[PDB]
């Protein structure tokens, strides 16, 4: 309805998994012939048909659109089983969540290096996409080596470099529940990690750290989150505010 | 099969259970008679049952192991609907113990064929999640009158994935996932600290406090669990005197976590221990702050509060 | 065989064959620095070495000359070892690499066939 | 007979995998549909029935009793499969042996972290 | 994705057209919606669609996912009939994309199963190899011309044991394979010439000379790879005279494998470049040898023919 | 025809892998009941019939002779799995040709070690 | 599998053969830690073979354990205790070995037919560490234990 009249609606499915079981109960019940775990020839079909009249429509039709996050359980991080195999292919991509992350302290227990967007920047503003090709590149470094970490006792400064760009990136990435922060708040905590601000500062306080700047620049610099707005990116001038802004707060943080 | 589901359910029907006040529902579906005559015993030792009047605080129904498919796929409404009526008949706080809700599953798939079904994967039924659905949301608190839960879960040769736990997993609030590998270590109860989950484990619900101590513990745990299989082969050497002190801590809240349970005494060979929140929150919350740093690990194996762990530190000498 | 006990050994000998893979550079490193300042210095786990000279084990000028090519030696063997330790490895990745996928076939197999042969029978 | 006249019997059943097999097989002839590994749906309860049956009487009945040794072959060493399981969850523990700890020298063969017993010292005299 | 298939794709169209004046057909199995009608709009753009005049060179058959198994099962098979016309009334040497033929074979699976059959190993189909040789055997070269098809391959599970990619490969005479780690490295197109094969790689095919040259390129190739190691550690300064030009050479082949897409153009701003298989073999033979050492790298980055080469070292000094 | 004619023949079968595949798709059409990797029971009949038919003949019966190279594709080096040990169990001895030889240039890539050849010595010239 | 599974329980005395033990070129490739015997006892067959027989069972299962770790590090972590082990494991693994008769064409030797006493002699020294300074491969394919030591001199 949304979609047809020029609006935008997000429609959240929460789980694809339990629908096919009832599709799947009706279907063996039905005597239809059972499949790969028992699932009807015609269960891929039924996502399929659901997920692609989700859609963006050109302005001859509106301009409206319908954006969809299927939700999947996987059964001891099997995605190659039937239902996860199927969603994972009919999707434009996949926010993977694991058990290990999660207690290790990382949350939301996302994983950055399988998870995907086909759509990628296409639909990231400009000022996250320059602080995020950056974070990108140094987090994928830092995975190369991350396990050389508490077994390199001789590791060179220039991989010793990598290692301390990811951890901060790392903590940078963890977020509180129930508290979705606005792209122009995102990007001055990303610029601050991947402009090496934070690195000296202690692991174990990066996430104090983001806590008070964040809450500091949303008080007193409003004018600054506006700009790194409007300038669609971080200009000239935005990015010598920061640096007084970040450097002064992390000695007083530091004190 | 056999990590403690029933010890742990019958420690906290003698803990909780004892000290309600209010009625209470027992119903043993697909288990050992045995245990139904142990339990009911107990019970009226207890006075929690009692024969010659009315102070009987515990309702009892039963369906065990030596009874045919349809019983067994039955008790358990039996037990969920003498418990419904205490709910909305009165509103009042009402405890329900169900060993074990699987039972009800496994009983479903034992007739499913003769009914005429087409097997489901693994061999159950295709109605295992209906089924399970129109139980379990019958077993729920109301604005009328609260239930307190707590069913017992078999696990399907010990995979967690098995349809049947699986499927069940959304019903609860809080989940107790027990892991033969630990009991397997001589760690009671046990529990997994990397697979139990709570909806109330939030800090502004348990608070900060309590909500970082455990998010602590979890954390040096699975730094550990992933280290270990590493330097089982590569060796302890590399490991920096930072690390290598992680893996001192992680090891002494492993058996911090194991507690001697009342219930357990003939096993255990130990005085049951029973430990405040508080307590509970310090003694870990010490450990993880290099505290005792200075005690030897079997210090903490099979205690009560932190305390105990420093004595029997001492006694340790000789 | 078990899905779940392969994928956990992938797991850890994955992370073995890198640890070891840095181990070889490290002592690359370290060995190339000694073996220049070898010649210079006779004017004046690593392997079997720990274990050879203790098996066969029952000033200054000394003490500078033993440990110079001391060093040496034992960052050449502890580089070998590790280089064939991450090759041990690797080859045994492979190998269970294999075997999780025989076994993953088989799994889906068995469980067809399962459903199939009730479905069957009615 | 003994159980509930006062007296004790012990019995052994070697082994229940080849009484399922014996089972499935009839099935199977009966036209009933197998069901995980081929067995019917009830081989629990083939052997849940069965070892219930086993029991300590009360002295109002005699006070006599049966006590069960049933014995069950693994495979390949894994007792986390669907039979084995299944028994595990039946009988009041398991003694579970092995050929490595057997060749090692350890004779009994048994796996103290994976044996149990379920009644514990109360089944025990005051000494042991 | 994310590694210039698409973009692939549409260069070989636009050189199979320009240098053999045969036609391509897109078959789409399975195709989501979203990415058809961006694949048709990059179509329009790089001109390899005409919304107008008849210089299309491309005939598009799309089998969405919202279709029932059957119709995503037929679709390779409608645009293979596209493609026949071209070879058996034209005489042209039709090209055949099939993207991707993992998705042949699911469709495949589904429609047997709805038809009441029993499965196989893994799941598949009973009929999947018969399924999968009656589509195939129709791509061959005939005697009025040929369907060459280029066909977009998933594996499953990164399992190439499992049933459905082993079934592929009976039928494959070569890979191309595109890799994100090439891509970083700017090389364009982001082929690995490692891992990429071919069957008719045998002199007695592709003659002695060709043979010999592809050999020494992978060779050099295989040797610098190797040295990467000691390179980093034992630091480059202890390199052999044997060993520095095989690093210097093995660079120069390396970017001079890269090459400018005719389709690019549209943003790349450069002239799009297609190297005759000629130019090819004696640019890459002539590297090999030595001759064009006296080079700095950035001449072979992004040229055409090996004189190309030359001509931007000059220009850069 | 030749062997029983007193003449010499050499059949190849290119390859046995995919006949049985084959003759899956006609049993699994037909129901048969799948077993391993889904083949029917029957499928080591399916070869050893076959290849029980190449054979020597005596003097008696005009000494002809028919010799058998039936070929077997391996998934990644699995020569324990079904099919190929099916035909491991018909013929006489093997020829192996490993991957890593192959890529490596070894050409013919013949695992010397692994190949053999049950009754070929008799067979071989003096001068070898 | 079901049919062999099935068969063990309809036998006295079993012979396991092994695809991994043969290619390693032992022959009879027979697998020393799952082969029984319902005689194996010591009112049967004596308390020396029986001792003997188990002690080669001890070391080759000892052996099996330590595989674990050879295969990433090698032999370099061993303590000296299991260096031995691994030593006269791999002695006994290969006095295992025999030629048949009936293979003769195969392996290239003359058939052995080793006397009850003289099988237990050999094992009994190899586990004594009586021999424990000849090279594996003397041990690999003769008769009698003589003849281990003849190979070894032969070797130098
Ligand atoms: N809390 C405990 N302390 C010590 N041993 C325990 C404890 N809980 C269980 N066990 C041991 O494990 C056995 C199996 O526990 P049980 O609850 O009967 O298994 P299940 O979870 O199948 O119901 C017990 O008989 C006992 O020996
Ligand atoms: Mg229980």
């Amino acid at each position: 309805y949304f979609r047809d009249n020029g609006k935008h609606a997000l429609i959240i499915y929460d789980d694809l998994s339990k629908q096919a079981v009832a599709y799947r109960q009706m279907s063996l019940l039905l005597r239809r012939p059972p499949g790969r775990e028992a699932y009807p020839g015609d269960v891929f079909y039924l996502h399929s048909r659901l997920l692609e009249r989700a859609a963006k429509m050109n302005d001859a039709f509106g301009g409206g659109s319908l954006t969809a996050l299927p939700v999947i359980e996987t059964q001891a991080g099997d995605v190659s089983a039937y239902i996860p195999t199927n969603v994972i292919s009919i999707t434009d991509g996949q926010i993977f969540l694991e058990t290990e992350l999660f207690y290790k302290g990382i949350r939301p227990a996302i994983n950055v290096g399988l998870s995907v967007s086909r759509v990628g920047s296409a639909a990231q503003t400009r000022a996250m996409k320059q602080v995020a090709g950056t974070m990108k590149l140094e987090l994928a470094q830092y995975r190369e080596v991350a396990a050389f970490a508490q077994f390199g006792s001789d590791l060179d400064a220039a991989t010793q470099q990598l290692l301390s760009r990811g951890v901060r990136l790392t903590e940078l990435l963890k977020q509180g529940q129930y508290s979705p922060m606005a792209i122009e708040e995102q990007v001055a905590v990303i610029y601050a990690g991947v402009r090496g601000y934070l690195d000296k500062l202690e692991p174990s306080k990066i996430t104090k750290f983001e806590n008070a700047f964040l809450s500091h620049v949303i008080s007193q610099h409003q004018a600054l989150l506006g700009k790194i707005r409007t300038d669609g990116k971080i200009s000239e001038e935005s990015d010598a505010k920061l640096k007084e802004i970040v450097t002064n707060f992390l000695a007083g943080f530091e004190a | 099969a056999g990590v403690g589901k029933t010890v742990l359910i019958m420690e906290l029907i003698n803990n909780v259970a004892k000290a309600h006040g209010g009625y209470s529902v027992f119903a043993g579906v697909g288990e050992r008679t045995r245990e139904g005559n142990d339990l009911y015993h107990e019970m009226i030792e207890s006075g929690v049952i009692n024969l010659k009047d009315a102070t009987s605080k515990v309702a009892l129904v039963y369906g065990q192991m030596n009874e045919p498919p349809g019983a067994r796929a039955r008790v358990a409404l039996t037990g969920l609907t003498v418990a419904e009526y205490f709910r909305d008949q009165e509103g009042q706080d009402v405890l329900l113990f169900i060993d074990n809700i699987f039972r009800f599953t496994q009983a479903g798939s034992e007739v499913s064929a003769l009914l005429g079904r087409i097997p489901s994967a693994v061999g159950y039924q295709p109605t295992l999640a209906t089924d399970m659905g129109t139980m379990q949301e019958r077993i729920t608190t109301t604005k009328k009158g609260s239930i307190t839960s707590v069913q017992a879960i078999y696990v399907p040769a010990d995979d967690l994935t098995d349809p049947a736990p699986a499927t069940t997993f959304a019903h609860l609030d809080a989940t107790t996932v027990l892991s033969r590998a630990i009991a397997e270590l001589g760690i009671y109860p046990a529990v997994d600290p990397l697979d139990s989950t709570s909806r109330i484990m939030d800090p502004n619900i348990v608070g900060s406090e309590h909500y970082d101590v455990a998010r602590g513990v979890q954390k040096i745990l699975q730094d550990y669990k992933s280290l270990q299989d590493i330097i089982a082969i590569l060796g302890m050497d590399e490991l920096s005197e930072e690390d290598k002190l992680t893996v001192s801590r992680a090891r002494k809240i492993q058996r911090f976590l194991s507690q001697p349970f009342q219930v357990a005494e003939v096993f255990t060979g130990h005085l049951g221990k029973l430990v405040p929140l508080k307590e509970t929150i310090k003694g870990f919350q010490q450990i993880l702050a290099g505290e005792y740093d200075h005690l030897p690990e079997q210090a903490f194996y099979m205690v009560g509060p932190i305390e105990e762990a420093v004595a029997k530190a001492d006694k340790l000498a000789e | 065989a078990t899905l779940k006990d392969i994928t956990r050994r992938l797991k850890s000998i994955k992370n073995i064959q890198k640890i070891t893979k840095s181990m070889k550079m490290v002592a690359a490193a370290k060995y190339a620095r000694a073996e220049r300042e070898l010649k210079p210095a006779r004017v004046y786990l690593c392997g079997a070495i720990h274990s050879s000279v203790a098996k066969q084990m029952k000033l200054a000028n000394i003490i500078y000359y033993s440990l110079k090519e001391s060093t040496t030696s034992e960052q050449s063997a502890r580089m070998t070892a590790m280089d064939n330790a991450s090759k041990n490895a690797s080859e045994m990745i492979d190998k269970l690499t294999l075997t999780f996928n025989r076994t993953r076939q088989a799994v889906i197999t068995k469980e067809l066939i399962e459903i199939i042969s009730g479905a069957a029978a009615l």
